[PDB]
DNA sequence: TCACCAA
């Protein structure tokens, strides 16, 4: 009875109409005989489980969070990008309490779902309430990101892990001991049913082989060495950190310098990575109220040594160093004191790239190849064993509104990550330089050459 | 004074990882390496001989309990013909304690900001900058490595600086107390960097620290090691050149700079600065919230700490240690919601 | 007295690997080396001649049994023109038994400190520190290399120590018993290091041991060897001058300093110090949990020893040998949880 | 406050 259990549970693909629904009664157990027993408290409580059936799980890192999402990936997006729209959206699950994770197997096992029989149906149809966002931002545990929309005024974004992308990636990466990197979580019945089946292990997408760097108005920041960053760039892939983290680094480097010179305005930024070193370190979370630690998780981290070449609209030494930003995706970023000689600006790209020392790194260029799927990704990850996938932008789920609690007094919408493939150039100057692009339904850090 | 439902600061002190190197006696510097090697110990666990009721178990006889117990550990040691080990990190003090990172209430946002300009006026950053800097200059950030060694030297390299790289030679002998750090040639040129940092709207004060550990022959080193969910002691590592090298964390380091708290009702040892200040030798919470001297029962008294510092009288030690502990948690940062 | 769900100590003795050098007649030192080499033994195993029941396997004829059994071992030996062999490591004694490294019960943490404090007041560190120090000052850490050898000589270099390196020349002849160590020039001064190491809240006492083995012509040296899951003997190794050399495990060297336990019932031979003290020769535990004299049956009577050690009447030999075993485990380390 | 729950 274990293979019948896995076949209805959302991390196995799907599947003579009387054996099924008399098994579906018997998956609330923790047969035809107890299939006859009709508790009025069993029929009314089984309706509560579809009421917390959820599209995108807000409880995915932090099981303390609080909110219900039954919505669809909003919009459409080009071929080289990849979100929870391009994969057919039907693997959904239960995101509520651990009391009802087996009693949710009668009406949420889903090709579609099962969402005095007539009396039950009348209440269910009225409250079925599909396409639902019920999140309040103040007394819970959500991420929050300010990103600029148009010329001025930022938008707050709370990324939420989609369930149809997780169970997609967990199934295709079974046979691959090389492109898969497992993260394990604890107290997994508080997570949801889509985490019970895998047992807590989630089988992410690792960036293939190792990193090896071959020899390779423009302000040059050399040897930005981040010690402990995050490799969880998406809830789906691990590797080099996301490209909204390298953008938010520069637009904190801009926005500090706009205290003195109010028209600085970096246009684009060239990234030259040496020495990734992705690794599972630890994260001792802080004691939180009965006073003990919160739930134990697993965290990947990376130790980047990159160098950065900007593109300015048009400055002392000591103005730059005190106005560097000090965190690149949770990790402390620093320039050594002896490397402060190399912060000088230039005028031509061919001298600015010959200017910086420690030459042996790869510039980041997006692999703009039509893709739609993980097999579309993995096929390009073997012709280039150095191709690394990560998060490139945020795919929204509703339009940004006024909320009573928002990140820094802006308009807030809920987003989801977008996964693209990232090249490496030996050195098309425009293609190398990245910038923030706003799409009425997403926001993606693209190169200039797209 | 009631707390907002959004309150957070960034951290004011920002460390990095600690790399380990090996200095050969021909002054050739090679990064430190390690290996995993399997061992075989006894079968002591107190669960393998005793059951849950505490009664002796009947499966594990005299023979079954003397059998063999193979396990694997990462093993890092100092190479043979080496001389010493150069452990180097870098700090920063950017004064992020000035305004909050996130706050919804503007009445409350005045109260925490007007405490600080009442603090550097009335008490000033002499006391805390004395305390943080006496964790860089001695061997707190080296952790277990300082223990069981011959001698260790510390060398600073500050950034807004002119000449004479600051040296600290032979700790455990010279630099034992507070006054012995003051009697250095340039100690008050460096406390006036942290004081300049916290009191400026943008004051920065980079350091660049480098230790030198003279170990015994062929000795162990103890880096920080990972927290996951086979190998039972997996060290943290970073790629220096082409070698794997054991490091000490960016959070293992910053917990050593911030062991300050001896302001609790019964303080015999300094504790890491945090809400309801915890100890991990004995798993207890000094400054438990029922005692009423935790951090959330000081923000609620932050209004009373404006009429205290506005009085011309010097306030007592009972009610400026709350002011020192209030500052050390705003330096530490973190969400303050309730 | 119950045991907490978190209790642990660190250890108070910290050894290192033992490195082996070849000292030529010109006084120049080269690291030792080894090699794997295949061989051809008989086919003596008794699983190859007799079945589980006892009667012979009929497919193992006379011709079949004598067929040659090829295998492979690592083989280390002294070179031809060599003279002797240096072995060298370093120990610590470092007061980690004063209090638990971790303990989440407040009553138990206060009790185990009062055992360590009433032990040095009433009994003192003279018996333990002598028993550990003899195993440094002979070749107990040169396990089998000492056997089948002409002579070995030990030379200390203690660190909180002014001058006059400590020497032990020609053991097997000179330093046989306890009194032969006490008759040394500077012996009581070194015992006063380990007594001051354990008695202080920062006692440190670093030693630097160096030995000298005069083996016969072209003789055999036996290092420690690895655990593996086709070579049948793989040595543990390091790198000294870019050439791999055999080493004596750091864990192995600490298992030789601490062969102290001979306080068990009907005890003849000193065992390694551990909970329910095992014997690896004949695979059995002395001090079984039914004997009443393992560790966790002496821990759960730790209140009873406080009424004994605090009285003016001197404690009996049964109840100080239970305290010698109790401290020697707190120097060993380990985790003492239950439930 | 406690009875709920998996691979």
């Amino acid at each position: 009875t274990t293979e019948l259990k896995r076949a209805f549970r959302p991390l196995t693909p799907h599947i003579n109409e009387l054996d099924a629904l008399t098994i579906l009664v018997n998956l609330t157990d923790k047969a035809k005989c107890k299939q006859k027993l009709r508790d009025e408290k069993w029929w009314a409580s089984c309706i509560n489980c579809v009421n917390y059936r959820q599209s995108h799980n807000p409880k995915f890192p932090d099981i303390r969070s609080e909110g219900v999402i039954r919505t669809q990936a909003l919009g459409e997006l080009p071929s080289f990008l990849l979100s929870s729209s391009k994969i057919p959206p039907y693997h959904w699950s239960y995101s509520h309490d651990s009391k009802y994770v087996n009693k949710s197997a009668f009406l949420t096992n889903e090709i579609s779902c099962l969402g005095k029989t007539c009396k039950a149906m009348a209440k269910q149809l009225a409250d079925i309430t599909l396409t639902t966002i019920n999140v309040t931002l103040a007394p819970n545990y959500l991420t929050q990101i300010s990103l600029p929309d148009s010329d001025t005024s930022y938008i707050s974004l709370s990324p939420v892990a989609s369930l149809s992308m997780q169970s997609h990636f967990h199934q295709r990466l079974q046979d691959e001991n090389r492109h898969s990197a497992i993260t394990r979580f604890s107290r997994t019945t508080n997570m949801g049913v889509t985490a019970m089946t895998c047992g807590g292990a989630f089988r992410m997408l690792k960036s293939g082989a190792k990193f090896s760097s071959p020899p390779h108005s423009f302000l040059v920041l050399p040897n930005i060495r981040v010690c402990g960053a995050t490799a969880l760039s998406s809830p789906v892939t691990v590797g080099i950190p996301s490209l909204t983290a390298f953008f938010g680094f520069v637009h904190a480097f801009e926005r500090n310098i706009n205290r003195t010179t109010s028209s600085f305005r970096v246009e684009s930024f060239a990234i030259c990575v040496h020495q990734l070193h992705v690794e599972k370190r630890g994260l001792t979370a802080e004691f939180v109220e009965t006073i003990s630690a919160p739930a134990t998780r697993d965290d990947w981290q990376c130790d980047v040594v990159f160098s950065l070449i900007l593109n300015t609209n048009f400055i002392d030494q000591d103005t730059l160093v005190t106005s560097l930003p000090k965190r690149l995706a949770r990790g402390s970023a620093k320039i050594a004191i002896d490397d402060f000689k190399h912060i000088n600006s230039f005028s031509t790209l061919e001298t600015a790239i010959e200017s910086l020392p420690i030459e042996a790194g790869r510039w980041l260029s997006l692999y703009a190849q039509s893709n739609n799927n993980l097999s579309d990704l993995l096929a390009a990850m073997t012709e280039d064993h150095q191709l690394m996938a990560s998060c490139v932008g945020y795919h929204l789920l509703e339009e940004p509104k006024d909320k009573p609690n928002s990140l820094r007094g802006y308009k807030h919408a809920i987003a989801e990550c977008i996964i693209g493939l990232i090249n490496s150039i030996t050195f098309d100057p425009n293609t190398i330089f990245w910038s923030l692009k706003n799409y009425q339904n997403y926001l993606v850090v693209q190169p200039r050459s797209i | 004074m009631k707390l907002p439902t959004n309150l957070a600061y960034e951290r004011s002190i920002d460390p990095s990882d600690v790399c380990f190197f090996v200095v050969w006696p021909d002054d050739r510097k090679t990064p430190l390496t390690y290996n995993s090697r399997t061992l075989l110990g006894q079968m002591e666990a107190a669960s393998l001989a005793y059951d849950v009721s505490g009664q002796p178990i009947k499966s594990a006889t005299a023979e079954a309990l003397a059998q063999g117990n193979p396990h694997q550990v990462d093993f890092c040691h100092v190479p043979y013909g080496a001389s010493h080990i150069e452990c180097s990190f870098s700090v920063s003090f950017s004064s992020e304690l000035r305004q909050p990172y996130k706050c919804n209430s503007s009445k409350v946002k005045q109260t925490l900001v007007q405490l600080v300009e009442l603090y550097e006026t009335k008490i000033g950053w002499t006391e805390l900058a004395t305390r943080y800097l006496m964790n860089i200059c001695n061997g707190k950030w080296l952790w277990k490595n300082t223990r069981k060694a011959y001698c260790w030297n510390i060398v600073l390299t500050p950034w807004p600086w002119n000449g004479e790289k600051v040296g600290f030679e032979d700790i455990r002998t010279n630099y034992t107390s507070r006054q012995d750090f003051k009697n250095n040639k340039n100690w008050s040129a460096i406390v006036e960097m942290i004081k300049t940092a916290f009191s400026s709207t943008d004051g920065l004060a980079i350091f660049e620290v480098r230790a030198t550990l003279h170990l015994p022959t062929n000795a162990m080193v103890r880096p920080s090691q990972v927290f996951t969910e086979q190998n039972s002691r997996v060290f943290q590592s970073t790629t220096i050149d082409g070698e794997r090298s054991p490091i000490l964390g960016a959070f293992k380091t910053g917990a050593a700079i911030a062991t300050i708290d001896d302001w609790y009702p019964e303080a015999t040892e300094p504790l890491r600065v945090g809400r309801f200040g915890v100890h991990r030798e004995d798993v207890t919470c000094y400054r438990h919230p029922s005692t009423g001297k935790d951090f959330f029962s000081i923000l609620q008294q932050a209004e009373h700490y404006i009429e205290v510092l506005s009085a011309n009288k010097t306030p007592a030690q009972e009610t400026i240690n709350d002011m020192h502990f209030l500052m050390a948690n705003l330096i530490k940062g973190g969400m303050f919601q309730h």
